[PDB]
């Protein structure tokens, strides 16, 4: 028979005592690497067989043979005569269920190849599938358009779920379930479905209505039967609560909605809830890299493109037209055939006063929030919000109100009208009514403080100076002080400009001082003299490079993305934080696994960095795959062949151990032969808590040369890997690298953490003192003044970077500003005499 | 097989982990026609994270991976696991397995 | 199975047994502190057994198995058998109770996640329930729309009673139930719900009075039958004693009205007589500030509403 | 525990009482694996009211509380009472207790 419908049947006994992930021998044409490898990091046993089971499937049906008959047959003789047995005699009920599947594919026809199962939504729903009450009901629901449709099928297919309702499953679509005969055709479908035979003679058409009970009586008194014990009807996308109180049959049915206000009716103890707008509902997506391969079965092509999250209807709509230009059909097109379905689903709005409501918003910006005065002025408009909030379209929140992007802008911005006079004279107007003697509204923080700008950039110009307070100071304090932030502000600083010359040159200069950094306010706007914001000062107290933060613990790992763009930050409350440097747009805030105290690597370009905690292990990982890689335990300071040819990951443990292995490899190379350590070009400086440095040979391994460091009373090498530093107690010593012995001491309190650079023999003391040019001066301070105490800098190259404080804000400076400015000076330490004043 | 077999082995875990040895056993138990490309080891295989405590009692819960794995398929393991320690030699613990039954 | 359904199940050898005041092995997870101090204060143990599983349900399914499986273990042995095994076996009276109770609460799906259980005046009601007569009826007053319809619900869930009803109960909305017709359908979908089955040769459109009489005759007949000895038939919100005159099936039935002329008619001997219009048929800011909260759902702002008592 | 053994001490509560002492009875109860610190605490309580009467109204109806609490409590209340009562020496109301069986 089938040798793919054979494998399901024993999913029960996969999860059972199965796992594909401990195998060693995977003979690669058995199976694509990729696909094998992410079920190793399956989160159990259930995830691997589901993967394993998806992507088997996926596979073409002669290979399970090479799969089961030689590779799973290597010493078996345990359970693969059951698996042959059902390949050649088929048990009637696998056959049942066999037959079923078919039958469920041969009726939809187009999930059977488009399908990409979601683990994460079919894992949180057969648990619940599988200990359904006979007459339990279950709910399904979310944003629509999540191809619940899909997830749906994908739970049905299952072998457990056949099996438990005895193939009773029953599929009908709620479509226009707003009309009595509507519902009684269904009905009648639905007892044809169980047996296409009726005593019609009941019908009676005085009511619809009593035909209607009549029918549902016949229909409770036959399904209670033994084989009708167990039957799963399909309630695909629910119209309202009104609809399922006639379909309420008292039975083991599943109803998926598609309106937010059919969800709320019903109990969550009487029906399990089931929502699809979740982070863990949405999955990865990596779920739907696949979808170009569903569709246009293209891999390599999927690297070039971008998919997004779980949006099967809108993304699967656009890789058809894309397979029909990835750009050309990504945006400009499906705007006749998404909108199409976007709007599709909206038409049960009247539109006299919902539609046209629906349309006066669309003047927000696509994600954005808004207050309920301003939507009140475009309790009958929270009635009228809040019922369209019921239907499916608006999220309110406590009270402002978010909107999703999905309608607010493709939907109604193609079809609009021109209201958006009447809209922006108000935006221009209920600002200007957010005036006071002083420059103090009571802005809203989301909406204000961000739309302003683009009001006020839509209305005129005078409005723009004068609302935006860059002519006047408030801003500055009020937007920077409620937003904690200055990304934002510059985001409104710069595009809006557009809306004359002589002030567009004096806010120009505002823009270029406003990364550079009440009474302080006022000191600061007068230092600035030709921009009138000391100007507005005066009136308002009559009456360093950029920053970072977002963080709960205490800084660590500073760091540079070699190619001038990223912070690999990192800090105490296990998450990830990851910025840009010329934006800190919050990149990834990723938990590896133990956010403590230790240290970070890169290497020679890119595409692994793990840094070591506390708990010996310095996992790796990937660039903007971020995803772990490595996991390693066994250990300080290792590091990569400065060769780009060979990528030799030289490892350091305790006890001068000496791993080496190549990060192409998995297994280490070389394993040859304490505080810390390093190697050399034949040589290996470790120096351990004695204080002495002591000197081995990378062939001999033995002590050969030991600093005393001589004055007792950490090793990093430099811009040429040729000096290497010894600290001890209170000394500095420049020891040597297969090339001399012994450079330099330049008689430097306890040395905190004293690291190296990436230039020009200077190397790092902090914060304790400053950049000392070994081989032998001090140069600077970090050198761009103090702002508290620690204030990180280096360079890489030839751009700077480095992100750790303590106290949770790190700062990036830069060689420039030289000569430690304000804090190079006389010291709390004075006397003063009120002469002008000798100080 | 039943709760008892699991009980017993769940419970003996301690002592037949030690009586015989890890690597005879597994090493016995892949060709006797249990654990293949499907199972294979899946006790050299741990959560991960091992290494805080050290190798010489990390083999005791290695090999306690492996008994705890054998109890999980159906009637007929048990008396493998019998034959299986039959293969092993050191049947004092076999007989310890046979007390719980007969 | 479920834990939470087979709780209701051995409530009273938790009156048995279980002390429910001198038990102090406090889980700080599960088993809060206004609760406890409001479990001291109960007159008793068989309504604090009551209302403590009321809380104990208020909870989520797993999170009371921590209490029935270790912190039950120090100050009690017998229980955890008793309840465990029906954890697993689930026996057959038990399970049937299940399957009718959730069929009760898909009927509701609205009093099944709103409700807030008034103790006192449900206590006088399943306390009269408990030697229901099979000729006797419960009259249960107070003005529309004060939850009686809510309260009728709740009393009927209790599991002593049910199985003691045989798990035979039956509900009719007597919602404009004043007409010769409409006592007819209603006992048309009687005689449906007792058997999807009949003869209608009799139906005789002559007189609405013979077919109606002929229908009471033949619901009379299917009554009399030892599956049929005590099923319950409710009459929610009855607009007439003269609904209740074709209605009088000297069954194990009863009614709440909305009004004071139906109870007014029947006879307090022969008809037990409850009300709502009463000083303790009324709710405690308790029981008002659980049905607030049952919408608020945040204490915090349930403190700022201490005003209204309707 | 069959209703007859509940009975029998309700009945008999009255001589159970005044045979035995409290304080013996109790801590040989909570030896015998009867009650917790936390349920005596309670039983000594007996209920508050004591105050008012003189003490010589409490130590009794302390007492027939902990006969009352004893009554169902325990794995085998009536054998493990009755070993108890055995421990006390009050043989009397042991076998007063056991006459209610055989």
């Amino acid at each position: 028979y089938q040798y793919k419908d054979i494998l399901s049947v024993f999913e029960d006994a996969f999860v059972d005592n199965f796992d594909c992930k401990d195998v060693q021998d995977m003979p690669k044409s058995i199976l694509s690497k990729e696909e094998i490898d992410h079920i190793i990091m399956s989160k159990d046993a259930v995830s691997g067989t589901l993967r394993l089971f998806w992507t088997l499937l996926s596979k073409q049906e002669e290979m399970v043979q090479k799969f089961v008959e030689e590779v799973l047959r290597i010493n078996y003789k345990f359970l693969m005569s059951p698996i042959k047995t059902e390949q050649r005699q088929p048990s009637m009920m696998t056959r049942m269920y066999i037959e079923q599947r078919d039958r469920l594919y041969n009726d939809n026809q187009v999930f059977a190849k488009y399908n990409v199962s979601r683990l994460q939504p079919y894992l949180k729903l057969r648990q619940a599938l599988l200990e359904l009450r006979p007459a339990k009901n279950v709910l399904i629901d979310g944003v629509l358009g999540s191809g619940k449709t899909w997830v749906a099928l994908d739970v049905c297919l299952s072998y457990k779920v056949q099996c438990k309702m005895d193939f009773k499953i029953f599929w009908l679509n709620l479509k226009n379930c707003n009309s009595p005969e509507t519902v009684l055709e269904m009905l009648q479908k639905l007892l044809y479905q169980i047996d296409p035979n009726w005593t019609s003679r009941s019908d009676h058409s005085s009511n619809i209505k009593l035909r209607i009970h009549s029918i549902q009586a016949e229909l409770r008194r036959l399904l209670k039967s033994k084989p009708y014990e167990n039957c799963l009807l399909v309630l695909l996308n629910v119209q309202n609560a009104k609809a399922w109180n006639a379909f309420n049959l008292s039975c083991k049915i599943l109803l998926t909605t598609r309106f937010k206000q059919v969800t709320d009716f019903l109990s969550a103890a009487t029906t399990t809830h089931i929502s699809l707008d979740h982070h863990s509902m949405t999955l990865t997506p990596d779920e739907v890299k696949s979808l170009l391969l569903k569709y246009l079965d293209c891999r390599p092509q999927d690297l070039p493109r971008e998919v997004l999250t779980t949006n099967p209807r809108r993304l699967s709509i656009i890789a058809e037209s894309i397979r029909d230009a990835t750009w050309d059909n990504w945006k400009h097109v499906n705007c006749d055939k998404l909108t199409t379905i976007i709007e599709s689903s909206l038409n049960v709005l009247e539109p006299a006063e919902y539609r046209k409501m629906f349309d006066r918003l669309s003047v927000f910006p696509p994600s954005a929030h808004i207050p309920t005065i301003l939507l009140s002025l475009i309790s009958d408009v929270m009635v009228v919000v809040n019922k369209l909030h019921k239907y499916s379209l608006v999220e309110k929140q406590p009270s402002t109100i978010s909107i999703p992007s999905i309608y607010l802008e493709l939907k109604v911005k193609l079809e609009n009208e021109y209201a958006l006079h009447r809209s922006i004279v108000d935006h221009y107007n209920i600002p200007k009514t957010f005036d006071s003697d002083d420059l103090i509204p009571p802005y809203l923080d989301q909406y204000f403080y961000s739309h302003i700008g683009h009001h006020l950039k839509n209305i005129e110009h005078p409005e723009r100076m004068t609302l935006f307070r860059m002519v006047f100071l408030d801003f500055r304090f009020l937007e920077q002080k409620i937003r904690h932030n200055t990304l934002q502000q510059l985001k409104f600083y710069k595009p809006y400009i557009c809306d004359d010359p002589k002030y567009e040159r004096l806010v120009n200069a505002i823009l270029d001082f406003l990364p550079k950094i009440y009474t302080d306010l006022l000191r600061i706007a007068l230092m600035a003299e030709d921009e009138a914001i000391f100007e507005e000062a005066h009136k308002q107290v009559q009456r360093d490079n950029e920053g970072r933060h977002a963080v709960y613990l205490h800084n660590d790992f500073c760091l540079i993305a070699l190619a001038s763009g990223q912070i690999l930050l990192t800090d105490v409350s296990l998450e990830g934080e990851d910025t840009y440097l010329l934006r800190d747009e919050s990149d990834s805030s990723d938990i590896l696994r133990m956010a403590v105290f230790n240290q970070q690597k890169h290497l020679i370009t890119l595409h692994c960095n793990g840094s070591v905690k506390l708990w010996s292990l310095w996992p790796d990982c990937p660039g903007r795959r971020h995803s772990g890689g490595s996991k390693q335990q066994l250990v300080k300071r290792f590091i990569g062949s400065y060769a780009n040819l060979k990528i030799v990951a030289f490892y350091l443990n305790e006890d001068a151990g000496l791993p080496e292995a190549n990060i192409q490899l998995h297994v280490a190379f070389i394993n040859g032969d304490w505080d810390e350590q390093d190697q050399e070009f034949s040589h290996v400086p470790v120096l351990k808590t004695m204080q002495s440095g002591i000197r081995c040979f990378v062939q001999v391994l033995k002590r050969y040369y030991v600093v005393c460091t001589s004055n007792c009373t950490l090793h990093v090498f430099n811009v040429e890997n040729d000096t290497p530093l010894a600290l001890d107690v209170f000394d500095e010593r420049s020891k040597t690298a297969t090339v001399l012995l012994i450079f330099k001491y330049s008689v430097w309190f306890l040395p905190g953490l004293s690291v190296s650079l990436q230039s020009e023999a200077v190397q790092l003391p902090e914060i304790t003192c400053g950049k000392r040019s070994t081989d032998r001066y001090l140069l600077l301070g970090t050198s761009e003044g103090l702002i508290v105490y620690d204030l990180k800098i280096s360079d890489p190259v030839l751009r700077s970077n480095v992100s750790e404080h303590i106290e949770c804000v790190d700062i990036y400076e830069l060689f420039d500003p030289v000569y430690k400015y304000i804090v190079l000076c006389g010291a709390k330490g004075k006397q003063v005499v009120h002469v002008l004043r000798s100080v | 097989m039943p709760k008892r077999h699991r009980e017993h082995i769940r419970k003996n875990l301690n002592i037949l982990v030690e009586w015989t040895n890890y690597e005879r056993l597994a090493m016995e138990c892949v060709q006797q026609g249990i654990l293949t490309v499907q199972m294979l080891r899946n006790t050299q295989d741990l959560n991960g994270k091992p290494f805080n405590m050290d190798e010489k009692d990390v083999r005791v819960e290695q090999h306690r991976r492996l008994l705890l794995k054998i109890t999980q398929r159906g009637p007929t393991a048990y008396n493998l696991l019998i034959n299986a320690l039959r293969n092993i030699n050191c049947l004092d613990a076999a007989v310890l397995l046979e007390s719980v039954d007969e």
